[PDB]
């Protein structure tokens, strides 16, 4: 029983990924985000352990929502006659890196390096779990304001992981890397690190690096703030034209740049209260 | 100038 079971209340947001709504449950007064998608428009399903067919990314979420981390859990769904119904962790208070950004422009480097480490270790999460994003970028990334944690929203782009090359795409174009932009062929790890480099750049400078193809297949940074050369030195690499001259997550991780990273805790009392 | 972009 859906409507028994959740308070609906207003829309949070809607658009490709469908519509997704606040909510509470009504036994614990967990609050909660609904989402809808109709089936019409979901083109990659998958099986369920337990025989049945849902959306890939119902598949997507069951395999990273075990335990704790930086992607926002599903708790349940349900199916209907014309729509998939997703029952989704809800932090409060939240705001999304987008707006987070937009609000207060280009982010302090110890921000920056608190919000990129967490993501980081989000994306590591998915890839343990089997699992491909393919869609990281600043409206993809809730903050939760008080415990200072960062979530990985909306897996609806994502896929399975695997080493061989994907050749299809339905995520940002300005977040893809260039081989997809020029060859409609990317890899995925590498192709995240890529996305990665531009999310970097998105917090250091106040928005994202590249609107059209040619730049994005140029692969020239001009930096339009001032941001220390170990951070610049970061970004160049994650955005590497070839593929193979990217860092590994452990490269990044390991780049002095990211070393002394605050706790979420500190990060939320430094910079979020 | 800054803005979203859909999927
Ligand atoms: O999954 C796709 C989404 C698009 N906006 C979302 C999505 C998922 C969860 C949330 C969400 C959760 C708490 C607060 C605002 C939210 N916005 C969204």
């Amino acid at each position: 029983p859906l409507e028994s079971q959740y308070q609906v209340g207003p829309l949070l947001g809607s658009g490709g990924f469908g519509s997704v709504y606040s909510g509470i449950r009504v036994s614990d007064n967990l609050p909660v985000a609904i989402k809808h998608v109709e089936k019409d428009r979901i083109s990659d399903w998958g099986e369920l352990p337990n025989g049945t067919r849902v959306p890939m990314e119902v598949v997507l979420l069951k395999k990273v929502s075990s335990g704790f981390s930086g992607v926002i859990r599903l708790l349940d769904w349900f199916e209907r006659p014309d729509s998939f119904v997703l029952i989704l962790e809800r932090p409060e208070p939240v705001q999304d890196l987008f707006d987070f950004i937009t609000e207060r422009g280009a982010l302090q480097e110890e921000l920056a390096r608190s919000f990129f480490w967490q993501v980081l270790e989000a994306v590591r999460h998915c890839h343990n779990c089997g699992v491909l994003h393919r869609d990281i970028k600043d409206e993809n990334i809730l903050i939760d304001l008080n415990r200072g944690e960062l979530k990985l929203i909306d897996f609806g782009s994502g896929a399975l992981l695997k080493d061989t090359v994907y050749t299809d795409f339905d995520g940002t174009r300005v977040y893809s890397p260039p081989e997809w932009i020029r060859y409609h062929r990317y890899h995925g790890r590498s192709a995240a690190v890529w996305s990665l480099g531009i999310l970097l750049y998105d917090m250091v400078c106040g928005d994202i690096p590249f609107e059209h193809d040619e730049e994005i297949i140029g692969g020239q940074v001009f930096f339009r703030q001032r941001v220390s050369s170990e951070c610049q030195h970061l970004i160049r690499w994650c955005l590497a034209l070839r593929p193979s001259d990217r860092p590994t997550f452990e490269e990044i991780q390991n780049h002095p740049w990211m070393q002394d990273v605050l706790l979420p805790q500190e990060t939320a009392e430094i910079h979020l209260h | 100038k800054r803005r979203r972009h859909p999927s």
